[PDB]
């Protein structure tokens, strides 16, 4: 489906250091591919994917320089949300950012997206329209006003169709070996010999990309869904992912059963058994 | 690319 | 407040004295502190963390990693301290899951 690319923001409060923390990084789709951490003397952005280390100085001095501007307004955000909720002096609190753009079919905007959320519940978000805010609360009800007064929606309208848009296509044109290939799934099925009077049958996806996946069970053509294990699917290390279901099955019966693997890097959906 | 935000809640 | 979900799993499926890749995934926690340590015979290794970053429902998720020869004798194991958490999480590594 469409690509998109989207930035993730954590600024903490650290009232020990009397300081704040921002870490921000990037991904195009399930890739990351840029970081910035400001608890360093000299914190630069950093390249996090082999195919954007090709960008010049000059990206890279834009970037760190947004982190650097970033740092200090997401510092003031945590002391303003502090007070907005009269919050003790004493506390770490958190403020993260979301916010990105997916690609249309005729190379525009799809959708944008960019939203907040303070400690872990959400604030406020950016409209479809792009051009106003929506508020969760009664804060974000005050932030809202102050940020009609200041107009920067208009700005950000401007980026996210603008900037953020063709920037993705330069990151998908720039890394297209990986970013525009979905890498299909290695499947096998693995058996364990369980209890008295059950055997437990794994049916296993390793090293796709992109994460969509579907595995389910099957016994004669019937979902299993209701009884199988399924794990959250996880990274593999090197940018693929890995997942895996299982159920436990009767003796004797495995035959009755088969593991269907649905992901878009196949030539067509597997059906896997315990041979 | 990232945004720029400068403007406070 | 959300605690930590834990998978410890290696890249490729183990094969003994095959070098590998021994990942812990910790993912659906909140707030962000957290403390992650990949334990071979009960002795923290080494080991990179991957930097923060959330799920659409804001919660974090990690990646601790690094490189092992996976053997018939030596255990491993991901240990998790987290505010939500009274005692360490702590999850054996198999080769099975």
């Amino acid at each position: 489906g469409p690509h998109s690319l989207s930035y993730f923001y954590t600024a903490v409060s650290r009232p020990d250091r009397g300081d704040s923390r921002f870490i921000a990084v990037g991904y195009v789709d399930d890739t990351q591919f840029v970081r910035f951490d400001s608890d360093a003397p000299n914190p630069r952005e950093e390249p996090r994917a082999p195919w954007i280390q090709q960008e010049g100085q000059e990206y890279w001095d834009r970037e760190t320089q947004i982190s650097k501007d970033n740092a200090q307004t997401y510092r003031v955000n945590l002391n303003n949300l502090r007070g907005y909720y009269n919050q003790s002096e004493a506390g770490s609190h958190t403020f993260q950012n979301m916010y990105g753009c997916y690609l249309g079919p005729d190379g525009l905007l799809l959708h944008g997206y960019h939203q907040y959320a303070y400690d872990g519940a959400d604030y406020i978000a950016l409209n479809e329209d792009l051009r106003s805010w929506t508020a969760a609360d009664t804060a974000a009800q005050i932030t809202k006003r102050k940020w009609e007064a200041s107009g920067w929606a208009e700005q950000e309208r401007s980026y996210l169709q603008g900037l953020c848009v063709e920037s993705l296509r330069e990151y998908l044109e720039m890394g297209k070996d990986t970013l525009q290939r979905a890498e299909p799934p290695k499947t096998h099925v693995t058996r364990h010999p369980s209890s008295d009077l059950g055997v437990t049958l794994r049916c296993w996806a390793l090293g796709f990309y992109p994460k969509e996946i579907s595995l389910t069970w099957q016994r004669e053509g019937q979902d299993q869904s209701q009884d199988m294990e399924l794990v959250e699917t996880r990274p593999s290390g090197d940018g693929t992912f890995q997942k895996w279901a299982a159920l436990v099955v009767p003796p004797g019966e495995e035959q009755s059963y088969t593991c269907h693997v649905q992901h878009e890097g196949l030539q067509e959906p597997l059906t896997l058994r315990w041979d | 690319k990232m945004n720029t935000q400068f403007t406070a809640v | 407040a959300r605690p930590p979900k834990v998978q410890v799993y290696s890249r490729h499926p183990a094969e003994n004295g095959k070098p590998n890749y021994l990942n812990c995934y910790v993912s659906g926690f909140h707030p962000p502190q957290i403390e992650i340590d990949l334990l071979k015979n009960g002795e923290k290794m080494n080991a990179e963390q991957s930097d923060l970053s959330f799920s659409k429902d804001w919660s974090f998720y990690l990646l601790v990693h690094t490189e092992f020869t996976p053997n018939a004798v030596d255990q491993y194991s991901c240990r998790v301290k987290h505010v939500t958490l009274d005692k360490p999480k702590i999850v054996k590594w198999d080769r099975d899951h």
